[PDB]
């Protein structure tokens, strides 16, 4: 299917770009955290010199921050020489990959509040519709909020 | 049941002297098939509707079957059978999103 063979490319070619780049800097991850940390502070993204670490609770947030310099200094070592600072984030159980796919094709943020011109249109069409038209008309154009300026 | 509904409906084209559009379903048997064309033989399994109409046209659209068709976004009508015309296939702008077809 036309949607599927859209798929995969796509993905080859985020991993190809940074997706490798965020796996190897986990499995190094798990070298450099200490005993409780390896499993609760993931990687999530890598963008320029900056990365972006995840803590699943602000008191685990900041055991990263007191390691922070110490992480970034065997990334460097370890050819991650790009890198030159983090930033720590709180993530609970939230979907990194999850999120990708449910919000991938654009952001859909609906706002439908309806506009001062539709409600002009509305009753001007009113003025050549019947009686019972015209009121269902003017009854939508009152139910148009804008009150601008 | 679905013989009568034909003959009535025809019945009611020449009564009135007006151009009767019934909308029809293909059998299932050509899923299974799924090699060509939809025929005339699709419908008859469905109630002979076939002896009665005056014009038998098809909608097909290779998009649905294969998604990577060339054809995206074209159907074809297949005149299927036509008592004052030729038989042949027409191609079509399918506009799903406008719910509409144009020439």
């Amino acid at each position: 299917t036309a949607t599927d063979e859209l798929i995969q490319a796509s993905k080859l070619k985020q991993i190809q770009e940074h997706a490798k780049a965020i796996l190897l800097i986990n499995r190094q991850l798990q070298d450099i955290l200490p005993k409780g940390l390896k499993t609760q502070v993931r990687a999530a993204n890598v963008r320029g010199g900056n990365l972006v670490l995840e803590a699943a609770s602000a008191a685990l947030k900041m055991k990263v921050d007191y390691e922070r310099l110490h992480i970034l200094t065997q990334l460097r070592q370890n050819g991650f020489g790009h890198l030159i600072s983090i930033e720590v984030r709180v993530n609970p159980e939230l979907y990194r990959q999850s999120k990708i796919t449910s919000e991938d094709a654009r952001a859909a943020n609906p706002r439908p509040p309806l506009s001062e011109h539709a409600a002009h249109v509305l009753l001007a069409i009113a003025d050549q519709a019947s009686d019972k038209v015209k009121k269902r008309l003017q009854s939508l154009a009152r139910l148009a909020k804008a009150n601008q300026k | 049941e679905i013989a009568e509904i034909s003959r009535s409906l025809k019945a009611l084209a020449k009564e009135l002297n007006v151009p009767v559009v019934a909308l029809s379903q293909l059998n299932r048997s050509l899923e299974q098939r799924a090699d060509k064309r939809p025929v005339n033989s699709d419908l008859r399994e469905s109630g002979s509707i076939e002896q009665d109409a005056d014009l038998i046209m098809f909608i097909y659209r290779d998009e649905v079957y294969h998604p990577d068709s060339p054809l995206k976004g074209t159907a074809e009508i297949i005149i299927g059978k036509q008592r004052n015309g030729p038989i042949g296939s027409v191609r079509l702008t399918f506009q799903g999103h406008y719910s509409r077809f144009d020439n």
